[PDB]
């Protein structure tokens, strides 16, 4: 099989004051990029390469005829014909054509087909429809562990299910147990789950997919369970990777007996997601994340320890956590000395990440609404209402 | 093409009818001067609306 | 001769038709339409039509043969 | 207070002022950063897909515009009854796929005795005769099947189920080694047992280890497996496992999770098929029948009655002794030293399943790997039960 993927560019962020630090290492980062865009222009400038083969491949081409449909090898026969199944899912008893490497053809893998007499003549190994194609991760998030506060026990669970595996696994077999295979992720909205996603996706050597979970239904019968299958078989083409489901509660809900069609598709969608997630080894370099609120509202089959053992809990900040998030997401902020940061960690609340976030960006709102940038500490103690919305006084005192 | 299925055109992208309806391309008649109290609730509607998107600079 | 091909224009938009929804305008004469038959097809627009009533999603009459936003 | 809308030159002035001298070439040498990452992406290109060509000099091109001027292909579909066509009605309801169902009549190259409903038949585009029977074909590579002759499980590694074993024992040992005390003693050997009980609780490993014992290849029927796309043509398929179980000197046939099939159109055609395997074939075969649900109830009326299945089994939750033992089972391929409590742990993870156990082990491993100790401790399986025990 081929190889990982999800090129990301330098952190940089090794200053971020803009004290021309920055701008010597963008500058050679923009001249490297530039030195690949000559070095590419240039190749293409002066590139001859091309016929050679020709009147066979010509011939073959003929033979081949235009268009040529592309099918699902859905079964083998005998070494002259085959059973391929139409993308409108009809199925045909066809020939296989002298021309096409039989080695290649394997339950599964994408066959071209002429459009007249259907027969199999080649093979495609990257039909990857487009919804799986973009699924998958290009260009890595720019958060990073270094953006993640608190969450230490989190950050080394996750890393020690889908980093140690990838990097050196010989303690995984050392000590005999399996690595884990399948890692799920739950808690309060707004703690951290998204985030450490985005942080593992960055700091990572494998393939990562991200899903939205309510993606893998389709409209159309059969298309959700198709659509699930290709997803891991990119998955395990692409191995070592990595596939997030966020939401997994989306399809993960308690499974009751279908009545309506709908309904039956999407019980069948999680049959097919749970026997894909059975069907690759634990040993396997694929691994998957499943992020949630609602925890206790999943299929308890989903969460079975044989598939998914690990259960990774994001509880709400504590104070040094609070402070820990306070202190990165005041970071770029040119907080005035005045701010103490502490009566608001102090006030016992539930405040999240995200709800740190967004008193961070109304405290600098209502700075900027006083024409000031240097953010005073009365704007955060004005902000932390302004954003937290919403026991009868003296029940518990 | 018809049935030669040969590439011929390239065509603005997809998006299906029922979410193209959603662009509001005739601009509705209402006015903040016809909007009676609600400033502080207009300027902290602006102050995500519009600031972000007028200047992202500050 | 003018006259004979404004009967066969007329002439094209006689019936039946099938019905579609005009998807999105690319031309000043062809557009996609979305055929009620359940395909989607990249037609040519009859040039008598008023442009200004020709909204996305408006019902449109397509030829049965050729599809064109008749 | 009227907070002030910030006015043109409010917003001039805090562009400036209050900025980094370093602003402008940072932001406008970031942005050529992105435009040029962009025109990197946009001209490097796709690369050739690589069609599924074979090399040189193994094409035969002529042959091939020969095949494809005169062989033709055919479309395939479920035929159905046969009309009681007597050949004087050879016509058969057959089904392509999400096509249409047609009746039609054979090819003279095929002769009636070689079609019979439920098979996968190739026909013709021009008057759609059946032109070729098409078995579905069996073999271990396609659909999971019993892709086992001899399970590497004995009665070793698996513990806590005394007396389910010995029940199990009861069922399938005294028969298929001695079938003589039942043919002594004028009483038909049980004819089907199904193994009910929650998760988890070893049903499945239990099963393989009798297999492994019982010097028969086990066979794993998973339910999802034919509720999903090895649909339909799915009561052949038992059909041929069964057919090969009777050219095979002894097969233990088990379905797994027959939750997913118990619980109906090829459904009830599977069904009836191993009505016509078990009660259509002889009770006395050493193929004998294993049925292991999570659902007990679920299995059809039609299937426990008395002649098809005998017993009934039930597997609960490990014991003290039986959650010590599986803890032993489970460490003895693993990294710990020799004084670990065992029993300490099996107490302190009462009602726990065999899967939480394992579980239990292997998060004991990773908290050794956690501080890179090549040995787990007690105090690893300790921190590991209090982990995953108590959820
Ligand atoms: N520990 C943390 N340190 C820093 N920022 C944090 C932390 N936890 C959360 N945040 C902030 O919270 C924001 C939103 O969090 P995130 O997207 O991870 O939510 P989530 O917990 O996955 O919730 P949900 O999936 O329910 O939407 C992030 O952009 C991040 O800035
Ligand atoms: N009695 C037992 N002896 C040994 N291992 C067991 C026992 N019960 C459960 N296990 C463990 O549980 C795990 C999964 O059991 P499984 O057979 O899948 O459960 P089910 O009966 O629901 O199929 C196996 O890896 C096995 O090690
Ligand atoms: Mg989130």
């Amino acid at each position: 099989t081929k190889g990982p993927d999800a090129a990301s560019k330098l952190p940089l962020v090794t200053p971020h004051t803009q004290c021309r630090l920055k701008l010597l290492k963008l500058e050679r980062i923009k001249d490297y990029l530039l030195m690949e865009e000559e070095f590419i222009r240039n190749q293409e400038q002066m590139k001859p390469l091309e016929e050679k083969q020709e009147e066979e491949r010509s011939k073959v081409d003929d033979l081949r005829g235009t268009p040529m449909s592309v099918g699902t090898l859905e079964e083998i026969i005998d070494d002259n014909h085959a059973i391929v199944s139409t993308s409108v899912g009809s199925e045909h008893y066809v020939s296989i054509l002298s021309f096409v490497d039989k080695d290649l053809l394997e339950p599964g893998c994408s066959v071209l087909l002429n459009h007249k007499v259907h027969a199999v003549i080649g093979v495609l190994m990257d039909d990857t429809d487009p919804l799986v194609t973009v699924m998958k991760v290009e260009k890595a998030p720019q958060e990073t562990y270094a953006d993640i506060g608190g969450l230490d026990n989190q950050i080394q669970e996750i890393k020690e299910s889908v980093e140690l595996p990838l990097t050196h696994p010989e303690y995984y077999e050392e000590m005999g147990i399996k690595p884990p295979k399948g890692v799920i992720l739950y808690g309060p909205p707004g703690t951290g789950k998204t985030l450490l996603a985005k942080a593992v996706a960055n700091q990572t050597s494998a393939t990562f997919l991200r899903v939205v979970g309510s993606e893998l239904i389709q409209k159309y019968l059969g298309d959700g369970p198709k659509l699930v299958r290709e997803l891991f078989r990119v998955a395990e083409e692409h191995a070592p990777s990595i596939v997030f489901i966020d939401e997994i509660d989306a399809i993960g809900t308690k499974r009751y007996d279908s009545n309506s069609g709908g309904e039956r598709e999407i019980q069948r969608t999680m049959l097919e997601l749970l026997n894909q997630l059975d069907g690759f080894d634990s040993r396997g370099d694929v691994k998957v994340i499943m992020a949630t609120n609602r925890i206790e509202t999943l299929d308890p089959a989903l969460i079975r320890p044989g598939r998914i053992d690990r259960k990774i809990e994001f509880p709400l900040p504590d104070e040094k956590t609070k402070k820990r998030i306070f202190q990165i997401h005041t970071s770029r902020m040119t907080l005035a000395d005045d701010v103490t940061l502490d009566d608001l960690i102090m006030a016992k609340d539930d405040l999240s990440g995200a709800d740190i976030k967004a008193i961070c960006t109304e405290a600098g709102l209502m700075a900027l609404r006083e024409r000031r940038m240097k953010v005073t500490n009365e704007d955060f103690k004005k902000s932390k209402e302004n954003v937290l919305y919403k026991t009868p006084e003296g029940l518990y005192l | 093409r018809n049935d030669s299925y040969t590439l011929h055109k390239i065509l603005p992208n997809k998006v299906d009818p029922l979410v193209s309806l959603m662009m509001v391309e005739k601009v509705p008649d209402s006015t903040y001067e016809m909007i009676g109290g609600l400033d502080k609730q207009i300027k902290e509607i602006k102050e995500v609306i519009e600031l972000p998107v007028k200047h992202p600079e500050l | 001769e003018f006259l004979h091909a404004q009967e066969e224009v007329k002439r094209i938009q006689s019936i039946p038709l099938v019905i579609g929804q005009f998807l999105e305008a690319v031309d000043q004469n062809t557009a996609i339409v979305g055929s009620t038959t359940g395909s989607n097809y990249y037609v040519r627009i009859l040039s008598t039509i008023d442009r200004e009533l020709l909204k996305p999603n408006a019902s449109v009459a397509l030829h049965k043969h050729s599809n064109a936003l008749v | 207070k009227p907070i002030r809308a910030l006015d043109e030159g409010d917003i001039a002035l805090l562009k400036t002022y209050g900025q980094s001298t370093y602003s402008r070439q940072i932001k406008q040498v970031e942005d050529d950063i992105q435009q040029l990452l962009k025109k990197i992406n946009e001209l490097t290109g796709i690369k050739e897909s690589d069609t599924g060509l074979a090399p040189p000099a193994l094409w035969d091109l002529a042959a091939d515009k020969q095949t494809l001027q005169s062989e033709q292909p055919l479309q395939v579909a479920r035929c159905t009854k046969i009309i009681n066509a007597d050949s004087e009605d050879p016509k058969y309801i057959i089904n392509v796929k999400q096509f249409a169902k047609f009746v039609v009549d054979l090819s003279d190259q095929v002769a009636p005795t070689d079609i019979e409903e439920g098979m996968r038949v190739g026909v013709d585009r021009n008057k759609y005769q059946i032109h070729i029977p098409l078995p579905p074909k069996i073999d271990p590579t396609v659909t999971m099947m019993q892709v086992e002759e001899k399970p590497d499980v004995t009665y070793s590694d698996v513990g806590g189920c005394k007396e389910q074993i010995e029940k199990l024992r009861e069922v399938v040992e005294t028969p298929l080694l001695h079938p003589e005390r039942f043919v002594n003693l004028g009483i038909e050997p049980p004819k089907g047992v199904l193994l009910f009980g929650p998760p988890g609780t070893g049903k499945t490993l239990c099963a393989r280890a009798v297999a492994n014992r019982t010097d028969a290849c086990f066979i794993r029927v998973i339910g999802s497996e034919l509720v999903q796309k090895y649909v339909g043509e799915g009561a052949r398929m038992v059909r041929e496992l069964f057919e090969m179980a009777r050219t095979k000197k002894a097969c233990l046939i088990f379905f797994d999770e027959i939750d997913a099939i118990g619980g109906d159109n090829e459904v009830q055609r599977t069904m009836l098929e191993l009505i016509n395997q078990l009660d259509g074939f002889d009770p006395r075969g050493n193929i004998k029948v294993l049925m292991a649900t999570n659902r007990p109830d679920t299995l059809d009326p039609a299937l426990m009655r008395p002649g098809r299945l005998d017993r009934k089994i039930e597997f609960s939750l490990p014991d003290l002794e039986g959650r010590t033992h599986i803890f032993k089972i489970h460490a003895r391929s693993m990294s710990v030293e020799r004084d670990i409590r065992f029993e300490l742990l099996a107490r302190l993870c009462p009602n726990s399943t065999g899967a939480e156990i394992r579980s239990v082990c292997t998060e004991a491993g990773m908290f050794a790997i956690r501080a890179r100790r090549k040995i787990a401790t007690e105090k690893d399986f300790l921190e590991a039960v209090n982990k995953v025990i108590k959820s």
